[PDB]
C-alpha cells in the first residue's frame, strides 16, 4: 500500500515544479479554444 | 461582413463566359482531307488519285502481305481488346515477347511499351524529374516533350538549335551557382533532352560532342528519336549506330511503333536501373488498357523483316539523297533540313507580313499540286500553345516505295507551279 | 484437435502480419515476444 | 498499391492522423509499453515512470519532426520532399484536432510522471528537458525552421 | 416521380447505397499489421547497408558514381517492403481470349517474389471476375470479328499520320457519325486512347482564370488534364451535394484568390460509376444545381456507357434525363466494346472547335481502322441494326446477374460497398495480409480477383473488386458463390454488423 506517501510529497513538492504544472495547464485551456487558420500566404 | 441580401445579387449578377469561343471559319483547318481506303501508295485524297508525300511509313511494311498475315493470326487467337490495364489481367504473351524482341534488337537489357505513341515520352520525362531538378532542352523540341517538361515541374533552361556554345554556357552558369550553395547542389539532378532527327527542324543532333559535355557536367541524357529509329545507321537502330556510340552512354531511348513499324504504340529502351522504374510510376502505363495484340503482333513481324534483310536502309539513304538535290533551284521556296533525313521540310523565302498570307499561298501551291497526282500536306501547329513556333511549311516524305521516275516527277512538278504562284 | 491448432496459428499468423514474413524473421518476433511474456509471468509471481 | 487508384488524394500522408480508430490505437500504445516496462524485476516504479516518458517522447520526436518525405511515390512531383511529417498534417493547417490531440498527449503523459516520481529534483531535470524538445517543435511559429541548418537537404 | 429533394433533384425510382463502417476491433487490429510492417523494413533497410548483400537488384554503372543518384532513397520504402512481398498478386500472364474463362500462365519464385520464372504449365479454365467485360463482347468468334477481319485484309493495321493531315480516312468519318446517334447528341469526335481524351482535352477548354470543382474520387486522367490546364482546382466530398453547393456558393461571391476578380468560368468534373468504390453519381441534383449556378458539366462515362440504361445508353437513360442538359460527355469503348479509344460529345460548336484545338487531332496518330470496325459492328447490335435479338439479352442478362450476386453476397455476412445495381462489387478485406493471403487462396480454388491496398485507397479500406459480366452463366455463378463462402470462413472475412 503506497498510494499516501506520494500524495504527502505533492504538498511539499516544490513550488517551481507547481508553477509550471500551472502554466502549463494554462496553455492547455488556451490551445482547445484556438480556432483552425491555415499558415499564411 | 456581407449580409444574406447582398450574396443573392452577387449570384444573379454574374454571368459566365461561353464554353468555346464563338467567330471560327477563318482558321486553316476545319477542313479535313478525306482518304478513300488505306492511305497507300497510290490513294484516293478527296476523289483524286495521286501518288502520296505525306504519310510517315518509309519503309512500306503497312501493306505488306506477311505483316497482314501475322495480325490476322493473333486476332483469330485474342480478339481485338485487351480488357484491362496491364496490372490487372492486361498483360498477354504477345506483349512480353514484344519487349524482349525490341530489347534483342537494340542491344539494351530490357524495354517497356506504351499504347499509345504520344503518351510514352509524355510519361516518362515527369517519372524522373521533379520541382527542384534542372533540364537542359533543344529550342527545336516536339510538342510531346514540351507536355512532357510541363507535366514534371522542374527548372527548364532552353538553348539554340544544334549548337554546344550555348549548352556549355548554360552548363557554366550552373556551375558558379552549385558553388554557392554546395548542400543544396548535391540533391539536385540535371538532364539534357535532345532529338535524333527533329521532327520540326529535319536535322541531326551532333552526339559525340555532348556524350563529352555529360562526362564533363554530370548531366543525364535523355534521346527521343522517333524519327530515326529504322531510318539510320546500317542496320536501322537509329542514331547512335550513325555516329557509332556505345548505347551505355545514353540512359534512355525513346520512340514510337507508328512511322518506320506502321503499327501503334510507343516504347523506352535501356539498362533494368532505369527501365524498371516506369512499370509502377508511368501515368499511361499504370492507369491505362494496354495494347491490343493483333498490334503487336503487326509489329514482332515488321522487326523479322527488318531484321532478315538491312539492305532496304541503303535504298531509303541513296533515295532522298536525290529529290533533295532536285528540288535546289525553286525560286522563293528554301529546302530545310539534312540530306540524309526522309523527312525535310519546303519554307517560304522572303516573307510576307503575317501568318495567314503565307499559309494562303501555301495551301495554294498544296492544292495545285493535289491536281496532278502528287499528294502533300503543310505541317500543322498549335499557335498559341507552343514555346517556340515554327514557320510555315509543307512536308516532303520520302519512301522505299517510290520509284525514281516519279520521284523526278514530284521534283518538275512542284517547281511548275511554285514558279506560277509565287512569282 | 490438430487442425483446431493449425487453424489458430493460421488467424495469429494473419493479424499480426507474420504471414507475409520470410522464415528468419518470424523468429525474430516470436523470440522477442514468448521472453517477454516469460518474463512478465515472473515479476508477477515475485511481486504479488 | 498506385497513389490515385481508389482515392484522388495526392498526399496520403496528410490524412493518417485522422483516420477511424488511431487515437485509440496511439494510447494502447503507450500502454504497452508501459506494461512491457513494468515487467523488468531490477527496476523502481519511478524509474519505469521515467523511462517511459522519456521513449515516447524520443521516439514522438524522431517520427513527427525528424524523418521528411514520404514513403511511397505522390503525384505532386515531390513537393512535400523536404518536409517533416508534422509539417505536411492537413496540408499546413493549423490547431486542428489531431494536432491538438497529439499537443495534449506529451503534457497529461507528464503529469502524470511528476506524481509518481514523488516530485523527486533529479527525476525532473530529465523529464522537463524531455517534454520541451517535444513541444518547441509543435509551435506554429517553427513551421519550416532548421537551427543551424541542421537537417536541412 | 418517385421522391424529390430540396435542392430540385427529381427521381424516378428508389435510389439507395450502403458504405457500412469499419468495426472499432478490426480498425485497431490493422494499425498492428502495419506497424510491423513498418518495423521489419527500418531493420531491412538498416541490414542491406553491411550486410546480406541482396544482389539482385539493379545498381548504376560504374562510370556514374560520381553523379546525383538518379532516385530519391525514402520513396519505394514501401515497393521493397510492402508490395515486394504480395506482388505475385498482380501482373499475371494470359495466353486466351479473356472472358468468363480464361488462362493462365503458371509461375512460380524463389527468392520471395524479387524474380518469377515460368514453369510451363497452363492453368486451363479459370473463372474471370477481374476484367472489364460487360456485355460479354470480348470474344474470337461472331460478327464483330468477322467483319474486323474483312477491314484488316484491306486497310492494315495502322495509320501513319494525324486527323488534320492525311490521316482522316472515311471509317473516322463513319464512326463518328453513327456514336452521335447512339448518344442521342449533335456530334462527336473520336480519339484512340481513353487517358487521353481527358488528358490532351481537358487543358483546350480551361485555363489561367477558371475554377474545375472535381469530384474527391476522379480517375487519374481527369487530375492530370486538371493539373496541365492551368486553372484552379477544388474538391468536394464524395456524391455530397450540400458540400458542393457551398463550393459553389463561395466561389462566386468572392471571386479569384488573390485579385479578387469574377471567374471566367466553372466546370464541374464528375463520373458515371465510380470503379473502385461501387457507386453511382446523383446527377438529378448535380443538373439542377449546375442549372442554377450557371456552371458547366463535364461527364465521364468509362464505366456507365453500354452498362447501365434499360437500352444500355449510360446513366443519363438510367434516371431518366435528357442528354442536351450536359455541356461534355466522354467515354471509352474498352469496357463494354471490345476494342480501344474514346470519344467526346455535345453540341457542334464544341466539336467544331475541338476538331481544331485540340492536341490529340494534331499531333497524335488517328485510330486503327480493324479496331474502329469492331466499335461499328458492336455498337449496331446493341442498337438493334443486326436483325437479331442478341443485344437486349446481354442487357437484361448483366442487370440479372447483378442483383443476384450482389444479394447473395449480402446475405452472407460480408461487407459489401456500392448501389444495388452497380455491376462493380467492392468486397472489404481489411488487414494487410489478407489482401495477399485472399489473391492466393481465390487462385488456388480456380478464380481470378483484383486486390487494392493501402497506397491505392485509404488506410482502413482495403478490399477486393468483382466484375460481373453477361456472359457469366448461372452455374458459374453458383460456382463462385460457393467458393467465396469457403474462403470468407477460412480467413474471417465476415464483418458486417448490422446484417
Ligand atoms: C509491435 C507493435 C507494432 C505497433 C507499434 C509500432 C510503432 C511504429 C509506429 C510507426 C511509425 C509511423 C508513424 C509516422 C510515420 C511517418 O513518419 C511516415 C513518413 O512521414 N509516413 C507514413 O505514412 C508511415 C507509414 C504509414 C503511416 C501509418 C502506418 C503506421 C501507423 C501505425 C498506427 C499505430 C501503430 C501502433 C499500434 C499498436 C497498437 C497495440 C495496442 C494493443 C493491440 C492489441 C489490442 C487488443
Ligand atoms: C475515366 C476513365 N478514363 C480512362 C480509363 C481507361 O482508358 P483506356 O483503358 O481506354 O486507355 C478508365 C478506366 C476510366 O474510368
Amino acid at each position: 500500500w503506497v498510494l499516501v506517501e506520494m500524495v504527502q510529497a505533492l504538498y511539499e513538492a516544490p513550488a517551481y515544479h507547481l508553477i509550471l504544472e500551472g502554466i502549463l495547464i494554462l496553455w492547455i485551456i488556451r490551445l482547445l479554444f484556438s480556432k483552425t487558420y491555415k499558415l499564411q500566404e | 461582413d456581407l449580409t444574406v441580401k447582398e450574396k443573392e445579387e452577387l449570384i444573379e449578377e454574374w454571368q459566365p463566359e461561353p464554353l468555346v469561343p464563338p467567330v471560327p471559319k477563318d482558321h486553316p483547318a476545319l477542313n479535313y482531307n478525306i482518304v478513300s481506303g488505306p492511305p497507300s501508295h497510290k490513294t484516293v485524297v478527296n476523289g483524286k488519285e495521286c501518288i502520296n508525300f505525306a504519310s510517315f511509313n518509309f519503309l512500306g511494311l503497312l501493306d505488306n502481305p506477311r505483316v497482314k498475315a501475322a495480325a490476322l493470326a493473333s486476332l483469330k487467337k485474342y480478339g481485338v481488346g485487351t480488357c484491362g490495364p496491364r496490372g490487372f489481367y492486361g498483360t498477354f504473351d504477345v506483349h512480353l515477347d514484344l519487349e524482349d524482341r525490341l530489347a534483342k534488337f537494340m542491344k539494351t537489357e530490357e524495354a517497356i511499351i506504351y499504347s499509345y505513341g504520344f503518351a510514352t515520352i509524355a510519361s516518362a520525362i515527369p517519372a524522373y524529374s521533379k520541382r527542384g531538378d534542372i533540364v537542359f532542352v533543344d529550342r527545336a523540341a516536339c510538342f510531346a516533350i514540351q507536355k512532357g517538361l510541363q507535366a514534371s515541374r522542374s527548372d527548364i533552361k532552353l538553348f539554340k538549335h544544334n549548337d554546344m556554345a550555348d549548352l556549355e554556357r548554360l552548363l557554366k552558369e550552373q556551375e558558379i551557382e552549385d558553388q554557392k550553395n554546395p548542400r543544396k547542389a548535391r540533391v539536385t539532378r540535371r538532364f539534357i533532352v535532345v532529338e535524333g532527327l527533329y521532327m520540326n527542324t529535319g536535322t541531326i543532333c551532333p552526339l559525340p560532342e555532348l556524350v563529352k559535355l555529360k562526362y564533363k557536367y554530370k548531366a543525364r541524357i535523355f534521346l527521343e528519336e522517333s524519327l530515326s529509329f529504322g531510318v539510320l545507321g546500317e542496320h536501322g537502330r537509329g542514331v547512335t549506330e550513325h555516329y557509332g556510340i556505345n548505347i551505355d552512354d545514353i540512359d534512355l531511348i525513346s520512340a514510337n511503333m507508328e512511322n518506320a513499324l506502321a503499327s501503334i504504340g510507343g516504347f523506352c529502351c535501356g539498362r533494368s536501373f532505369v527501365i524498371d522504374h516506369q512499370r509502377l510510376s508511368g501515368q499511361g502505363y499504370c492507369f491505362s488498357a494496354s495494347l491490343p495484340p493483333l498490334l503487336a503482333a503487326a509489329a514482332i513481324e515488321a522487326l523479322n523483316i527488318m531484321e532478315e534483310n538491312p539492305g532496304i536502309f541503303a535504298v531509303l539513304k541513296e533515295k532522298c539523297g536525290q529529290i533533295h538535290k532536285a528540288l535546289q533551284g525553286i525560286s522563293g521556296l528554301k529546302v530545310v533540313g539534312e540530306s540524309l533525313s526522309p523527312a525535310f521540310h519546303l519554307q517560304l523565302e522572303e516573307s510576307t507580313g503575317s501568318r495567314e498570307q503565307d499559309v494562303r499561298l501555301l495551301q495554294e501551291i498544296v492544292d495545285q499540286c493535289m491536281n496532278r497526282s502528287i499528294a502533300l500536306t503543310q505541317a500543322r501547329y498549335l499557335e498559341k500553345e507552343e514555346k517556340c513556333l515554327p514557320p510555315p511549311s509543307i512536308r516532303v516524305v520520302v519512301t522505299v516505295e517510290q520509284t525514281e521516275e516519279e520521284l523526278e516527277r514530284a521534283a518538275s512538278t512542284i517547281k511548275e507551279v511554285a514558279q506560277a504562284v509565287l512569282l | 484437435a490438430w487442425k483446431q491448432m493449425s487453424w489458430f496459428y493460421y488467424q495469429y499468423l494473419l493479424v499480426t502480419a507474420l504471414y507475409m514474413l520470410e522464415p528468419w524473421e518470424r523468429t525474430v518476433f516470436n523470440s522477442m515476444l514468448v521472453s517477454i511474456v516469460g518474463m512478465a509471468l515472473y515479476t508477477g509471481y515475485v511481486f504479488m | 498499391m498506385n497513389v490515385g487508384t481508389a482515392h484522388s488524394e495526392v498526399n496520403p500522408n496528410t490524412r493518417v492522423m485522422n483516420s477511424r480508430g488511431i487515437w485509440l490505437s496511439y494510447v494502447l500504445a503507450i500502454g504497452l509499453l508501459h506494461i512491457v516496462l513494468l515487467s523488468i524485476p531490477f527496476v523502481s516504479v519511478p524509474v519505469v515512470w521515467t523511462l517511459t516518458n522519456l521513449i515516447h517522447n524520443m521516439g514522438m520526436y524522431i517520427f513527427l519532426h525528424t524523418v521528411k518525405g514520404t514513403p511511397f511515390e505522390t503525384p505532386d512531383q515531390g513537393k512535400a520532399r523536404l518536409l517533416t511529417h508534422w509539417e505536411q498534417m492537413d496540408y499546413g493547417v493549423q490547431f486542428t484536432a489531431s494536432r491538438k490531440f497529439l499537443t495534449i498527449t506529451p503534457i497529461v503523459l507528464y503529469f502524470l510522471t511528476s506524481f509518481y516520481t514523488k516530485y523527486d529534483q533529479i527525476h525532473f531535470v530529465l523529464n522537463t528537458v524531455s517534454l520541451m524538445s517535444v513541444l518547441i517543435p509543435k509551435l506554429p511559429q517553427l513551421h519550416g525552421v532548421r537551427i543551424f541548418g541542421i537537417n536541412k537537404y | 416521380i418517385h421522391h424529390v429533394t430540396q435542392n430540385g433533384g427529381l427521381y424516378k425510382r428508389p435510389f439507395n447505397e450502403a458504405f457500412e463502417e469499419t468495426p472499432m476491433l478490426v480498425a485497431v487490429l490493422t494499425y498492428v499489421g502495419y506497424g510491423v510492417l513498418t518495423l521489419f523494413g527500418y531493420l531491412r533497410d538498416f541490414l542491406r547497408y553491411w550486410r546480406i548483400e541482396k544482389c539482385h537488384h539493379a545498381t548504376e554503372r560504374e562510370e556514374q558514381k560520381d553523379f546525383v543518384s538518379l532516385y530519391q532513397d525514402f520513396e519505394n520504402f514501401y515497393t521493397r517492403n510492402l508490395y515486394m512481398r504480395i506482388r505475385d498478386n498482380w501482373n499475371r500472364p494470359i495466353c486466351s481470349v479473356p472472358g468468363a474463362r480464361v488462362d493462365i500462365m503458371e509461375r512460380q519464385s524463389h527468392d520471395y517474389n524479387w524474380s518469377f520464372k515460368y514453369t510451363g504449365n497452363i492453368i486451363k479454365g479459370v473463372i474471370n471476375m477481374g476484367s472489364y467485360n460487360y456485355l460479354g463482347f470480348a470474344r474470337n468468334t461472331g460478327s464483330c470479328q468477322e467483319a474486323a477481319a474483312k477491314v484488316l485484309e484491306e486497310y492494315g493495321a495502322g495509320v501513319c499520320s494525324t486527323r488534320q493531315e492525311i490521316g482522316n480516312l472515311d471509317k473516322h468519318e463513319e464512326l463518328e457519325e453513327l456514336v452521335a446517334r447512339f448518344l442521342g447528341v449533335e456530334a462527336a469526335m473520336a480519339y484512340g486512347m481513353g487517358f487521353a481524351t481527358n488528358s490532351m482535352n481537358i487543358p483546350a477548354l480551361v485555363g489561367k482564370g477558371c475554377l474545375i470543382l472535381s469530384d474527391e474520387l476522379n480517375h487519374a486522367s481527369l487530375v492530370l488534364g486538371a493539373r496541365l490546364s492551368g486553372a484552379t482546382i477544388r474538391i468536394f466530398k464524395h456524391n455530397n451535394m450540400q458540400s458542393l453547393e457551398k463550393l459553389l456558393k463561395d466561389a462566386i461571391v468572392y471571386g479569384q484568390p488573390r485579385t479578387r476578380r469574377p471567374w471566367k468560368k466553372i466546370l464541374i468534373l464528375v463520373e458515371g460509376i465510380y470503379s473502385m468504390e461501387g457507386s453511382i453519381v446523383r446527377l438529378p441534383e448535380v443538373i439542377a444545381l449546375k442549372k442554377k449556378y450557371k456552371a458547366y458539366l463535364y461527364l465521364d462515362e468509362a464505366h456507365s456507357i453500354g452498362a447501365l440504361g434499360p437500352t444500355g445508353r449510360g446513366v443519363v437513360e438510367y434516371f431518366g434525363l435528357d442528354p442536351e442538359d450536359v455541356d461534355v460527355m466522354m467515354g471509352t469503348f474498352t469496357k463494354s466494346f471490345g476494342a480501344s479509344g474514346g470519344y467526346i460529345g455535345g453540341k457542334k460548336e464544341l466539336i467544331d472547335y475541338l476538331r481544331t484545338h485540340s492536341h490529340s487531332a494534331v499531333y497524335a496518330t488517328s485510330l486503327s481502322p480493324p479496331v474502329v470496325e469492331q466499335i461499328i459492328t458492336s455498337m449496331k447490335c446493341i442498337m438493334g441494326q443486326d436483325g437479331t435479338s442478341l443485344g437486349k439479352e446481354c442487357v437484361q442478362q448483366l442487370a440479372e446477374n447483378t442483383r443476384y450476386f450482389r444479394r447473395r453476397l449480402k446475405e452472407m455476412g460480408f461487407i459489401i460497398y456500392g448501389n444495388e445495381d452497380s455491376p462493380v462489387v467492392p468486397l472489404m478485406l481489411y488487414m494487410p495480409a489478407k489482401i495477399g493471403a485472399f489473391g492466393r487462396e481465390m487462385l488456388k480454388r480456380n478464380i481470378g480477383v483484383v486486390v487494392v491496398g493501402f497506397p491505392a485507397t485509404p488506410i482502413i479500406e482495403s478490399r477486393a473488386r468483382f466484375c460481373l459480366s453477361a456472359a457469366h452463366t448461372k452455374e458459374i455463378l453458383d460456382t463462385a458463390l460457393k467458393e467465396i463462402d469457403e474462403v470468407g470462413d477460412l480467413l474471417q472475412l465476415k464483418y458486417s454488423r448490422h446484417r
